[PDB]
């Protein structure tokens, strides 16, 4: 209840030993009363990592999007060693959205490292199971024999009325994800352990399908974008093997399902001007000229019998001279080239000084056109060359008509494919002119080019019209127990691709959500601009390109910061050679680098001094010293973590403050909410997420099951809480309700259809159903269309929840009318209390807790020692936890190593480790996430206690306790002894 | 927004009339040319003698046989009469109706692009 | 009632007797996934023979239902064996036993 | 409880002389943090197996070289005798030559 203390732990080892005499009855009464729990000590065992590889294709869903919904693709298994280290081979096949779907090495949620199916974002299979949210349907295939040595997964996913379907050696699995969120691109993806191989058959040439696909779906080879080509890639990598060393990676650029969209410009609406009728006649006529003399160049003869056939030309004659449908199919070409020019702030000239007058006609004799003449009236241009400007323009344009003309595919029903095929409406430049390749955005830019060069002969005025907040930068920094706080010391910094990677010396306390140099803790250069930043930025130094390397230095003892580039040291603006002075040693210093999108930087601290390039120039006879000159083990490293974990709210938060307020009488115990800069400076209102930090358990088994009635309130099973929304607090911002502890999305302006939700449809071989449950991370009412939303009045509204532990609902009410929300969830599942909630008052949100009649308080639910008080209560261990969109994580120093190369046309792309790799992870019981026994050398805390859980452990199996030693080999196993005798770290 | 339909199937003896009646409905945009195709079985899809807006005749690779082809623009459908009939003739044809005319391709790659296609008609010969 | 599911395929047919050692690697878990033994990390499967209650009895139930190199599941409720109290400090009271069973080289 | 004791033979032997051998070069980064943390509950593991006569000859001779290579010659270079070592280590190596 008061939370984890480490000196109960101590009073609970004192409570064992008597003064060199053990005493059994109490070290058996500890070992009955907490360690069987697993609940408040902190769990250890030893996993395996999960390393997670997918294709080069992402597939989406979007309202006029040019990508089809059908795929498939399929993935064997060639050879498999089952526990290897005594795990089992973890290998799952799915598909995976592009945004939410990042898999790190090490930490995760529950136990082991996240695969396919750990969250709600990926979908996965791995033989008999279906794996989603982390939890394991047990699936009813014809095989249910895992995945063999010898095994086939085809996997085929229906993005109209979504669906994902597996067939494991043809034979059909009886389940199917549906109903699952749209909003992102799925990509195919295997999650697996060391020790496995298996080849990613995508079709055509990457792969030969060993069975069909089903009728409708299209096979996944053949939705790679024209501008790249298949690759076998990891999800979200921070970390690259390369010729010097490892090699640090930003955040990834992803694409999006709005992307793949068309949006051009309307220019029907667009008037036109008398300009567009008096230049436009002289346009269709240049463009009949240069096509005339294409004709000739060409084997198209000169023949006016208008047989395309016989490679004639219709007109064949200088003046146009044509029927009306052939005369305006040459003028609106350029009325609609001067409708979408006046579009934009462009306007039209009108033959400036006579220029088109100025400029002549030279005829050539050599390419006389049989029928049309000599020349066609070449219109040579005088040496108008196309100003960059123009060039510019022209780009805009050819965007604009491929967009109108992907546009109109789309609504006929066209996809995009590889391969084109015009039977099944598909085509292989339908993706937005973005995305096109080079050489279709030259085929469809030429011809306006010429329009526009032709425009410029005539006299023409010439006058031109992942990224997400906390997303964008990587932060990597030595560990905070490798402090400096004495001597000279120098690290290197190899900028791999020129860009945005800030690289310096910082705080301990560096906080990861604020940008590096914007704030004191961090001393920081950018060589995208040469800019240094420490709380602000400067001008200094020199901008940076490929293979650039910033040798920073410090210096303790003169107080300095220095930054050299290829051997020179970079000046600032007045001369100094010093970029900064006058520095505090303060707490101490530890190299770091901000990385920015699609960035590689190679941090080489000085572990190998040899490898130390231009530290001769610079540094040895200087007197510094390369960081970590002598030390053994490599330094480890800190990334700036991007996944959304709730942590408590700070007591000193400048803007947020959680008041704990006593029950007293008529009012229960509550936590309210405050907004201290509210209506003042500073006063943000972004969108706030929270939580309650206990979280309340559903019963393992789903049975049925005034004045207070004793009878009835010492059978209740059911639970109550409330939230108060004060007057000024508008209700269209509170989100009332419950969260699963695998909810990690931190976006602005959250909605109800922004949630994770996938309906598991488990069925039969016949087709019946078997199963139709839901699974959501998230389950609120819709405060922002609430029908208790529903004009600003100074009343507040309470909004209750009731949650039946036992059956397993969770009904809402508002202001007594009990709401039309029922939420349903499985047995044995976790649901912290939580509210989303948009500051628009001072006064914003209050968690009443308390009771009804005929039920328990929330605290009943949280607390097993209050299981059957029914007085409302707030222990300290109960608080009030905001969401933290970034958080640090340490880099795991070994990583799985896998080979991922194609060995023919045939075979295709094969994926293979074979190299095993383990790691201890503590796991928190109560929040079901685990992370590196080694991330405990920044968490004091953390490490106080488990050490102190040690201790308590030693103490309750002292003086030969046998008993006690044979309980506590199940929660300290041989393995977890002899890998931390091992592990240095 | 063109959808457009072509119909009129027969079997009879070598020069049958045969009425081929393709129906566009919808914008004036696609009214430029209204091309013709035929899928013999087995064989490559080649050209009919197209006609685009004002009835302009222009005999293609398998203009063989009398292709009486004309159209009217008030309701935009366009009539082949295959007078004569050939037991090489027995194919599928489909109506294409696209605002590139025939032979005529000065605009960019997307407006040559610009096409719609129908649903098209088995027509045998005996 | 040890409910068995079957996840790697083996014989089928060679199923243990009294009198014949079962040679069984193991990991223990809790209904709720808690996992509460192993023989993996003890690189000796615990080499124990039918009828002699060295065991769980749905475990002793199981195996005899298995065959020899067939990974299945036991359900073994609490009512069976320790699953109502378990060795104290180990196995809450009243729990649900999952067990992740395979045969190998039955002598 | 039972644990295989030809493991822990081995295991302790190799993991004091890795100990010892990267005490031996100065390195700004020793296991665990400190020297004392580095040393302390690996010379009593040591100890401890030495005192339930686990060690057999030949690994007792280890421990004798490992202790001192020279006066202790069986007929790294450094012993860890020498070598400057912080009060905790120095009870657990009095406890260990006891």
């Amino acid at each position: 209840k008061h939370g984890r203390n480490h000196k109960v732990l101590d009073v609970l080892c004192s409570l064992c030993v008597c003064n060199g005499v053990a005493v059994r009855s109490n070290q058996d009464l500890i070992t009955e009363n907490l360690l069987p729990g697993r609940e408040l000590l902190l769990q250890t065992n030893l996993i395996n990592y999960v390393t997670s590889i997918r294709p080069n294709i992402f597939v989406g869903r979007a309202e006029g999007s040019t990508q089809y919904g059908k795929w498939y693709f399929e993935v064997m298994v060639d050879e498999v060693v089952p526990f290897l280290t005594a795990q089992a081979t973890h290998l799952r096949v799915g598909w995976a959205l592009t945004e939410g779907y990042s898999p790190y090495p090490g930490g995760g949620e529950g136990w082991g490292g996240n695969g396919v199916g750990d969250d709600l974002y990926s979908y996965g299979f791995d033989g008999l199971h279906l794996w989603t949210g982390h939890v394991a349907r047990p699936v009813t295939s014809p095989g249910q024999h895992l995945l063999a040595p010898e095994d086939v997964v085809s996997c085929c996913l229906d993005l109209s009325v979504p669906s994902i379907s597996f067939r494991i050696n043809g034979c059909p699995v009886q389940g199917v994800f549906e109903a699952f969120n749209l909003d992102g691109l799925f990509f195919p993806v295997v999650s697996f352990s060391a020790g496995v191989k298996v080849r990613f058959l995508l079709g055509g040439r990457h792969g030969e399908f060993k069975f069909l696909p089903p009728p409708g779906y299209a096979p996944c080879h053949e939705a790679v974008l024209p501008r790249e080509r298949l690759r076998l890639e990891p999800i979200k990598e921070y970390r690259r093997e390369g010729p010097r060393g490892p090699h640090l990676v930003g955040p990834s650029r992803c694409l999006s399902h709005t992307d793949f969209v068309p949006c051009p410009v309307d220019t029907v609406q667009i008037v036109l001007p008398p300009h567009l009728e008096r230049i436009r006649e002289k346009l269709a006529e240049n463009i009949h000229e240069l096509w005339a003399l294409t004709r000739i160049e060409q084997g198209w003869t000169y023949g006016p019998v208008r047989d395309d056939n016989k490679r004639l030309h219709p007109c064949l004659v200088n003046f146009h001279s044509l029927p009306e449908p052939e005369r305006n199919y040459n003028l609106q070409m350029s009325g609609e080239t001067l409708k979408t020019l006046l579009a934009l702030g462009c306007h039209v000239g009108m033959a400036d000084e006579k220029a088109e007058d100025n400029l002549k006609k030279t005829k050539l004799p050599k390419t006389y056109m049989m029928s049309n003449g000599y020349k066609p009236a070449p219109l040579d241009l005088s040496h108008v060359r196309l100003t960059p400007a123009q060039t510019t323009l022209v780009d805009r344009l050819a965007e604009n008509g491929h967009n109108v003309w992907a546009r109109d595919r789309v609504a006929q029903g066209w996809s995009y494919s590889a391969v084109q095929d015009i039977p099944a409406r598909r085509n292989p430049r339908l993706v937005p002119y973005r995305l096109l390749d080079e050489a279709t955005k030259r085929s469809n830019r030429d011809s306006l080019c010429q329009a526009v060069r032709t425009l410029l002969g005539y006299g023409y005025n010439i006058e031109p019209p992942n990224q997400s907040r906390w997303d964008r930068v990587r932060i990597f920094r030595a560990e905070k127990s490798y402090t400096v706080q004495s001597g000279r010391w120098y690290f290197e910094f190899e900028a791999v691709t020129t860009g945005e990677m800030r690289v310096g010396w910082a705080r301990p306390e560096l906080r990861p959500d604020v940008e590096l140099g914007a704030d004191e803790l961090a001393y920081v250069f950018n060589g995208h601009r040469g800019q240094r930043w420490h709380l602000g930025s400067e001008p200094f130094g020199r901008p940076w390109q490929s293979g650039d390397v910033v040798g920073c230095m410090i210096d303790l003892t003169e107080n300095t910061i220095i930054f050299t580039l290829n051997g020179e040291v970079l000046m600032s603006d007045s001369g100094s050679e010093t970029a900064f002075r006058e520095i505090e040693i303060g707490d101490g210093f530890l190299p770091v680098c901000s990385l920015g999108p699609g960035q590689v930087g190679h941090l080489n601290l000085g572990q190998d001094v040899s490898s130390l390039r231009f530290f001769a120039i610079c540094g040895l006879q200087e007197g510094f010293e390369p960081f970590a000159i002598n030390m053994q083990r490599p330094v480890t490293t800190w990334f700036s973590k991007s996944l959304p974990q709730f942590e408590p709210v700070p007591p000193e938060h400048p803007h947020y403050e959680v008041a704990r307020m006593d029950g007293t009488v008529d009012t229960p115990p509550c936590l309210r909410l405050a907004h201290r800069t509210w209506g003042s400076q500073n006063s943000l209102v972004e969108m706030l997420f929270l939580r309650l930090s206990l979280p309340v358990q559903f019963h393992q088994h789903f049975r049925c099951t005034n004045r207070d009635d004793p009878e009835i309130i010492l059978n209740t099973t059911t639970y109550y809480y409330s939230v108060r929304v004060f007057a000024g607090q508008e209700p269209s911002c509170v989100w009332v309700g419950w969260v699963t502890p695998d909810y990690h999305q931190h976006d602005m302006n959250f909605d109800l259809s922004k949630v994770r939700a996938v309906t598991v449809t488990m069925g039969d071989e016949q087709g019946n159903v078997h199963s139709s449950l839901k699974c959501s991370n998230c389950y609120m009412v819709w405060g922002g269309d609430f029908v208790s939303p529903g004009r600003i009045s100074h009343t507040d509204l309470v909004i209750g929840c009731l949650v039946d532990l036992a059956t397993g609902l969770m009904t809402f009410t508002a202001n007594g009318k009990e709401s039309n929300t029922f939420f349903q969830v499985e047995p044995n599942t976790k649901l912290f209390p939580a509210v989303f909630v948009l500051p628009t008052h001072q006064n914003v949100i209050q968690f009443e807790l308390g009771k009804q009649k005929n039920i328990m308080p929330l605290s009943a639910a949280m607390f097993l020692s209050e299981r059957k008080n029914p007085a409302p209560q707030c222990p300290p261990r109960l608080e009030v936890q905001m969401l933290m969109p970034v958080s640090w994580s340490r880099m795991p120093n070994h990583f799985l190593q896998v080979e991922t190369r194609r060995a023919g046309e045939r075979l295709g792309w094969a994926v293979q480790c074979q190299d095993p790799l383990t790691m201890m992870a503590l796991h928190i019981p109560e929040e079901n996430r685990c992370m590196d026994i080694l991330e405990l050398s920044e968490r004091l805390d953390l490490q106080r206690f488990h050490s102190h859980t040690l201790r308590l452990y030693r103490a309750v199996c002292a003086l030969g306790n046998n008993r006690v030693a044979h309980a506590l080999c199940s929660h300290v196993d041989q393995a977890q002894l002899l890998h931390a005798l091992e592990d240095a770290h | 927004q063109v959808q457009l339909q072509e119909s009129g199937g027969g079997l009879m003896q070598a020069g049958g009339s045969l009425r081929l009646s393709c129906t566009a409905s919808g914008s004036i945009f696609s009214i430029n040319s209204m091309g013709w195709y035929r899928q013999a079985p087995g064989k490559q899809r080649e050209l009919v003698a197209t006609i685009t807006s004002g009835n302009s005749i222009n005999y293609a690779d398998s203009v063989k046989g009398r292709f009486t082809i004309s159209r009217d623009n008030a309701k935009n459908t366009v009539y082949l009469q295959m007078n004569s009939l050939k037991p090489e003739d027995t194919a599928v044809y489909y109506c294409n109706a696209d605002r590139v005319p025939n032979g005529y391709n000065p605009w960019g790659t997307p407006n040559d692009e610009y096409d719609y296609w129908g649903q098209g008609t088995q027509v045998t010969v005996s | 009632g040890v409910e068995i599911e079957t996840i790697s395929p083996g014989d089928g047919r060679t199923f243990p007797k009294k009198g014949q050692t079962c040679v069984v690697h193991y990991t223990g878990m809790l209904q709720n996934g808690k996992k509460f033994d192993s023989s993996r990390d003890r690189n000796k499967p615990f080499k124990f023979r039918i009828g002699k209650q060295e065991v769980i009895k749905g475990f002793e139930e199981g195996a005899a239902q298995m065959s020899l190199g067939q990974r299945a599941k036991l359900t073994c409720t609490p009512d069976v064996a320790y699953g109502a109290t378990g060795h104290p400090g180990v196995i809450p009271p009243n729990a649900t036993l999952i067990f992740d069973v395979e045969l190998l080289n039955l002598e | 409880p039972a644990i295989p004791l030809e493991a822990l033979r081995d295991k302790a032997l190799r993991m004091l002389g890795e100990a010892v051998r990267d005490g031996g070069q100065h390195a700004r980064d020793p296991v665990g943090g400190s020297v004392e943390f580095q040393f302390v509950p690996v010379l009593k593991l040591v100890s401890t197996l030495l005192v339930m006569g686990i060690f057999g000859d030949e690994d007792v001779k280890q421990i004798l070289k490992m202790i001192e290579p020279e006066v202790f010659t069986e007929e790294l270079e450094e012993g860890l005798l020498q070598m400057k070592l912080p009060e905790s280590v120095k009870l657990q190596m009095c406890n260990l030559l006891e």
